[PDB]
């Protein structure tokens, strides 16, 4: 399909004993990690129980040790029930709004209003409009299955003047609102016509009855309610982006609504997850924002994952871990996810090579688990691919070493690019613009 | 459903009514909208135009410059 | 027609095997990294992967630019090869992940096969059907035809000022349509009238022709984004109202991409996932580098091709790290690295030839031997350059052929930097009247 | 700073005068029809425009979301 | 005219034999400098001959070397059938777009598309209009109009006489008559007719009537640069962003249907493509994103030639904290040929001087430029230039019909040269404010 | 009537022979720098040279300012004087390249003369005419106006264009109105009601004017005076026509734009042709960039190649400063704070501080100036500042002193006044003096650093 293969499709929730949260060593895809994936979910636990605010978990932990892997398992976990905002730091050095309005939209994405509906849809393909004046009509509307004759209002006449609506359209009337919607023309008249409008397309007839009263669930972020209160057709510009820094004096009424609805019962605030990748990327105003947002009744609960050590902050220039304030840190829980063994990346390696449907000889599986301990995770498990793809070159049935090593051969992993920079360093613009192009 | 400005306009009372008219009042009350000129532009022009040796481009000229709907 | 830089590079030139030939499809050596871009081109063609990250890596003018466009040219016209420099994100309109994005979907295309019905025809007969529908009679040189036409079509002709007489061009499933102008046959109507005048059309009045139409997941952005061409006229003031890029919302793009996908699933589009080119990629930003790392995980995305020619060099917006390529290594861990190395002199002598007979020179076997001195003791780049200017001088010499008086000539026209920063050290040695600006 | 129509003659006007609008710009933008009309403008259709007419259907109304159908 | 005298206004071409590129010691109004001129003039030969796609020429020297002087002598020596583009670096630096953009919107412009078309224009004198104008009007009409040649009448539709009528067309008037368009510009009055122009004011012109016939097909070639195609297609007004700005940063989608329609007009035979020139001056004020841009910009196939100058020795990149040749970073330099410009000879300086004291309407006595050159030589060929005109007004001052020595000298006393003036601040280092910001206001 | 900094200085003093008087039209002194303005002058008045610069190079106080206001006089009215400090090119709109040649283009003027084609009259009749369009949604149009005009020596009914009648519509026009209507522009104004009907007993407050004497159709011609920028303004944001996008044009909010060297180009050839029809002068003019050394490396080298524009206005610089840092390039130092391969390009009028002498005589010239009577000893007294202190102190020090002096009965200002003036009010460096004695050392307090 339109999905292709990514590097976490293999991943396919959390991998924990629902009872226990003990971990596995290795189930819906993942592998190892046990105590961070013991940890997380713990937090899925309090995600979706729900009522503690505002907690700030920090995933921290050297490159390749499955800080997004875990992010992805948990949000696969929590499934599409609950809210999973996943944003990049880099996201939120936005040019049409400041960062604290970047900031609180993303945290106003995470918690999620949830309503249940039923309302009376009249939909099905137009048969006549009749309409007499001495104002009053008739309608006949008929499905594969029914048809009926409807009395229309002055009002609805006027509305289908308005909207042209002929005989061999598909009409849809939401009796709430009143208002009609035309959703084509029946496939049947497709020889109606020798040419057609650009604006016109041709539909399947309705089925069933006329009027249906379908219960619908509804769940929609608090920043889909703001955009929309935003201004007069503000729902555009959920799509477009198109928004200002939204005045806070408007989410204060959106806020205190909402909890009028959970008082009455008309909806149910369902609190999700942000989660921010690569969080030493925001600065100093960033997080000392988030200490405030997170402080709040309807604050998510927020993930957050780096790889920095003792590195400068942003916007200032004094070092700290992880590259985060030490007044930030004080607020959040940290879990560390470790390297892995060579039996966790051999594992790896498999789950991997099973996704991308490439089938290893147990010596080339052997051998790229060596690349994978000497060159990293993600060297090894793209050598998958090109080794897939270089076998089929020679016709063969399975990945061979050969064809690893001829891929080992033609792609460097990071050390050894390392070496060929240090080895041509003249031949290599440097940091002050030298090279020599000569031989 | 919830704004002052609908409230502030069904009481007799027009308080808040008049807070939110301060600047069109004053404005009107300073005379400005009365006062004469003092500038205008030097020089006034009309739109550049396209000329193109066709019908087609006098048809679309007068669809968009002198566009019906918008008038 | 004309000869930029590459246009010598007409694919990778390898064989049957996938291993390159040592001389071929206009290129010179790089073996080794034409054969890795040939996996490249692979894994592109198999579209079985989104997001796989590829670096180009070595000196500058060691073919880095030669091999991106060699394996655009191994993709062929089909898949979207969508390139920029690291250098073009730095929009003024929106932000720079922005930027990003909307050149992740220009390297995802659509491929859609329309059959066009035209009807073009001096238009006979229009007659009003009901009061919705109209009947229209189109006449050629070969026939005349009756159409019924939709209200909306009709309000489409009808817009169009079209009238009996006049010559129109219509397409059938589309509903677009063109006043031609007015029937020649008419020309006497009037002696002056403010009115062109066409000949009656002579081929058939129908024709039918399919076309491959492909469109990119980021033509869906833009015309789902905003309202496009004669849809926003107001956009003729400018100011506020022209049509500036904003900051598309991801519940666009996955919405968009849930239409898509049901048009797949009707057979009506066929995806073409394809390549995305950086060049310059030390020009990209810090903020860029963890933006990307986040991009390519998404399932849609492209395979990224990276160049950089950057030793040990800092990256822009943390001055505090330096790394390899100006790479950050966190995310140097995501791409298939290929090294380009520089050439022998006899790999000099090969490329000058090859592009001698591309600009259309020819040379004397001596006229050779200097141009490729200069490629080993000054620059590849430099001695190329050479050729075209020392053709003006031995034409101008009313030879047939550039000779060594003629590249000794050209030579001496035409510095390259390293006499120039000679001079400059020799001339700008104090701030005198005849100084260098320091 | 534009064109317009001078009156020639008072004497020979007449009481009953048509009054076109003749206001235009003296800056002047000739252009081709090969670009104006017949197709280097990518948005209109036509022949040899064999672009615009495909993708104004599709991305304004087959492909595009907010199409009731699609919504 | 409006055009007025510039310190360019001498140049006339590149000064350069035609049939060998060989430089002439003087001609066209430039003065030695032949090495360079025989540069750019085959630059100037690969430009006219368009084959070649994306080089880049530096010319470099010091201050007043000719420069600029050899950039103009290439723009007239090309004229009107190529296009040339000159760019300040300073002027990429818009508020309006990104510095990419704005540049990659001065290579756009550098590139025509030639496009050639016929329309039958009918003109000559109005013999008479007729217009019932019959409550409604522009219901039927009569056009006779004569050249010297032909006579003719002419039934009018009810559009043209619209036309007509928002032209005010007269008897006597010279019209000619766009037909397809249905245009109608009036190229004059027929001074046969000049009595019925009663409203005229005495200031108005008159023609003779136009010769041939009324009616023939004339043939337009116009060039439309890619850019103007890019900006034409952004919306609904596109064009008129061309005179104004506020074209936004133009799709690259745009951009590229319009280079896949422009090649099938090519091949199509409808167009022809003409690779003009663009000229960077002082390329040193563009930063290093703006290099690496260029970089690969010139490896597009409808890129023109880039002629660029630089001031500068080794010196600081923008946008960066070390230094390179030219203030150019070498992976650029790498791509560019370089032109040098040397220091003018006293006698090059004295004929320069008499070119500039000819393009000036100035008389100088023989000591008067022997002066001059002097000064020429120690205080630099433009300020010398610019005492020319300051003498002239001197001399005319004292009624003088040619300027004298005591001229130039009253011209050197009142006006300081560079050297003059930097010793004068050498010298007022107390009474002008230092660079600490620091000043003494007491006498 | 308001006194200022310079309201004193009339013109340059210079004799015909072109040599400056020692004391004339207010000056005192720069006599070698008020000759060397002289031959400025001359280079302006003769209109036959483009973008040549002049640098006024000396410390401040020294009357450059004067020197480039006193220009200003000699060049009279007629022609264009564009001052400019370098802090006004940093736009937040655009580019500030833009800015300098939006002030190149303000700086050369033409003198234009036009013929206005107009209809006015009483408004007699008053007729729409119409037509039911095909269905394009909106509904009908009106196709024409007729309109009856009524002056004192004739009358005509006018069948108008539509786009006339909304301008007649949007200008509220109604029978019995006077009018008056452009053919140049489509446009309409109302003049008043007729005095016929003038009854007190309206409450719309209207104006009552007469009927146009002479006839309903007239055709006056006068001449505009306009910069070669009000053009480029004109065209880039057109606001004349009746079209929609000059509608629209005046509704939405002005902003400035970075108008392309394609319209200044095509409005060359425009003037031109005015030029040439013999309607229009050309009267270049001349631009004072005063505070130079606030530009930047690209404000100068973008003036560069504006000054060897075909036509450019004279720019005279004004700096102040010595061997300074470039703004915009902290590795280059040139004296003035003028990059060395732009001062190449420069005539540079030195000026220089003033003598003890010619403090007492411009103390004495603007003591009259500003109406302060004031004794020999007090004219002593101001003129040892300006020796001892910067001479604008002395300046400064008049006007407190005749405060003084009014406030203690005295017809004229004495020593004492001063004296007092003296004591109120500090010149810097007493000041400065404070600051280092009572900031010696930090505390509650202490000055802040
Ligand atoms: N425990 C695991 N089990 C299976 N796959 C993993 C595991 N940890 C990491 N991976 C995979 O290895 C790659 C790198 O891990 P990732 O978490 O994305 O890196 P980082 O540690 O920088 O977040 C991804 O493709 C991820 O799916
Ligand atoms: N292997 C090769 N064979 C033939 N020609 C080459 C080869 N490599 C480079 N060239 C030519 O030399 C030029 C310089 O190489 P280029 O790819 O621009 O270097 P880089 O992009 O790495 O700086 C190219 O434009 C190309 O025309
Ligand atoms: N070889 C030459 N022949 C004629 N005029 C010249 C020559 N070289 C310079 N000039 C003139 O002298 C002035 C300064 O030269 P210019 O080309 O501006 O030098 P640069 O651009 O390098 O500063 C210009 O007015 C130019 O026309
Ligand atoms: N030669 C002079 N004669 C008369 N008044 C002068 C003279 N020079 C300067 N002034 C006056 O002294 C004051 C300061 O001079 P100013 O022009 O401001 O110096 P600058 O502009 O160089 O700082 C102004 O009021 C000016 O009119």
């Amino acid at each position: 399909g339109l999905n292709l293969i990514a590097a976490h499709s293999h991943i396919r929730g959390l991998g924990v004993d629902a009872d226990t949260l003990e971990p596995r060593p290795s189930s819906q895809g993942l592998v190892g990690q046990e105590k961070a994936r013991k940890a997380a979910a713990v937090v899925l636990e309090m995600i979706k129980q729900g009522k503690i605010a505002g907690r700030a978990v920090l995933i921290a932990g050297p490159p390749s040790t499955g800080k997004t892997a875990i992010a992805m398992g948990m949000a696969q976990s929590l499934g599409q029930d609950v809210p999973f905002t996943t944003l990049a730091a880099s996201e939120i050095f936005s040019l049409e709004m400041s960062k604290t309005e970047a900031l609180t939209q993303a945290f106003r994405k995470s918690i999620g209003v949830r309503i249940k509906e039923e309302s009376e849809i009249m939909e099905g393909e137009v048969v006549e409009i009749q309409i007499d004046r001495s104002k009053q009509g008739k309608l006949t509307i008929k499905t594969t299955d029914m048809e009926a004759i409807y009395d229309m209002g002055s009002k609805m006449i006027d509305a289908m003047t308005k909207e042209r609506v002929m005989a061999g359209d598909i009409i849809s009337i939401d009796k709430s609102s009143g208002k009609i919607t035309k959703l084509g023309r029946s496939y049947a008249r497709s020889r109606d016509y020798d040419a057609m409008g650009v604006d016109t397309k041709f539909l399947q007839c309705p089925e069933g009855e006329l009027q249906k009263r379908k219960e619908v669930v509804h769940t929609v972020s608090l920043h889909e309610i703001d955009v929309i209160n935003s201004r007069t057709q503000g729902f555009l510009a959920l799509f477009s982006g198109d928004t200002g820094e939204i005045r806070s004096e408007i989410r204060d009424q959106i806020n205190t609504k909402v909890a009028e609805w959970k008082e009455e019962g008309k909806a149910e605030i369902v609190p999700g997850v942000l989660f921010i990748d690569e969080v030493h990327m925001l600065d100093i105003e960033c997080f000392s924002y988030i200490n405030r947002a997170l402080e709040s009744d309807l604050a998510p609960i927020v993930i957050m994952a780096s790889n920095r050590g003792v590195s400068r902050i942003r916007g200032t220039d004094y070092k700290s871990p992880h590259g985060l304030p030490l007044d930030f840190l004080d607020r959040v829980v940290i879990i560390n996810t470790h390297p892995y063994t060579p039996d966790e990346l051999r594992q790896i390696l498999s789950i991997r090579a099973q996704e991308e449907e490439v089938d290893l000889t147990p010596d080339a599986l052997a051998l790229l688990t060596k690349i994978g301990q000497e060159a990293g995770l993600r060297y090894a498990s793209n050598l998958i691919t090109t080794s897939q793809l270089i076998a089929a070159k020679r016709r063969a049935k399975q990945v061979g070493v050969e064809d690893v090593q001829r891929s080992f051969k033609l792609f460097y992993d990071p050390a050894r690019s390392v070496r060929f920079v240090q080895e041509s360093e003249k031949r290599l613009i440097g940091n002050d613009g030298v090279v020599d192009f000569s031989y | 459903r919830e704004n002052p400005k609908a409230v502030a306009e069904i009481t007799t009372e027009g308080v808040l009514r008049d807070l939110m008219n301060i600047a069109r009042v004053k404005y009107r009350e300073l005379g400005l909208c009365r006062l004469e000129k003092a500038a205008r532009p030097r020089a006034s022009a009309p739109p550049i135009e396209v000329v193109c040796d066709s019908r087609s481009a006098v048809i679309e000229r007068e669809n968009i410059m002198f566009h019906p709907a918008m008038r | 027609h004309r000869t930029a830089a590459h246009t010598h590079i007409k694919g990778l030139g390898l064989n049957s095997s996938g291993i390159a030939e040592k001389q071929a499809a206009g290129f010179v050596g790089q073996c080794a990294a034409r054969e890795a871009c040939g996996v490249v081109v692979d894994l592109i063609k198999a579209h079985k992967m989104a997001g796989r990250g590829v670096l180009l890596a070595g000196g500058p003018g060691t073919g880095k630019t030669a091999l991106a466009l060699a394996i655009s040219q191994e993709l062929g016209t089909k898949i979207p090869f969508c390139p920029i420099t690291g250098s073009e994100i730095y929009s003024t309109e929106v932000k720079k992940t922005e930027v990003l994005m909307e050149n992740f979907r220009r390297a995802i295309g659509l491929r859609v096969r329309e059959t066009k019905d035209v009807y073009e025809g001096e238009v006979t007969e229009m007659t009003p059907e009901e009061a919705s529908t109209l009947l229209i009679g189109l006449k050629s040189a070969r026939g005349q035809k009756k159409l019924r036409l939709d209200p909306s079509i009709y309000e489409a002709i009808q817009k169009e000022r079209v009238q009996v007489g006049d010559v129109i061009y219509i397409e059938t499933n589309t509903g677009a349509c063109k006043r031609v102008g007015r029937s020649d046959a008419y020309a006497t109507e009037f002696d002056l009238e403010a009115e062109e005048y066409v000949p009656i059309p002579k081929g058939e009045v129908h024709k039918k022709k399919e076309i491959v139409q492909d469109v990119t997941l980021h033509d869906l952005d833009v015309a789902n984004a905003r309202p496009q061409g004669g849809q926003d006229i107001i956009s003729m003031m400018g100011q506020l109202m022209k049509p500036k890029m904003t900051e598309i919302t991801d519940k666009l793009r996955m919405e968009i991409n849930k239409v898509v996908q049901k048009y797949i699933n009707q057979g009506v589009a066929e995806l073409i996932p394809g390549v995305l080119f950086i060049d310059e990629a030390h020009m990209l930003d810090i903020e860029c580098f963890t933006y990307l790392n986040k991009a390519l995980e998404s399932p849609i995305a492209p395979i990224v091709v990276l160049a950089s020619n950057r030793g040990i060099a800092t990256i822009r917006g943390a001055d505090d790290l330096k790394a390899a390529h100006g790479i950050p290594p966190d995310f140097l861990q995501r791409l298939l690295i290929i090294p380009t190395h520089p050439y022998e002199p006899d790999e000099i002598r090969r490329i000058v030839r090859i592009r001698a007979q591309t600009e259309g020179v020819q040379l004397t076997d001596a006229a050779v031997d200097r141009v490729a001195e200069h490629g080993v003791r000054i620059s590849l780049r430099y001695c190329l350059q050479l050729l075209a200017p020392a053709s003006i001088l031995a034409r101008v010499n009313g030879r047939t052929q550039v000779d060594v008086q003629d590249i000794a000539e050209a030579e001496e026209l035409f510095l390259d930097a390293r006499r120039s920063a000679n001079i400059l050290t020799s001339t700008g040695e104090s701030g005198g009247l005849h100084g260098f600006i320091s | 700073c534009g064109h317009f129509a001078e009156t020639g003659s008072f004497l020979r006007e007449g009481t009953n005068v048509a009054l076109g609008y003749s206001t235009r710009s003296l800056v002047e933008y000739r252009l081709p029809r090969l670009i104006w009309c017949d197709g280097g403008r990518l948005d209109k259709p036509g022949p040899g425009n064999l672009v615009a007419g495909f993708r104004s259907k599709y991305l304004n109304h087959m492909m595009n979301i907010w199409t009731p159908e699609n919504i």
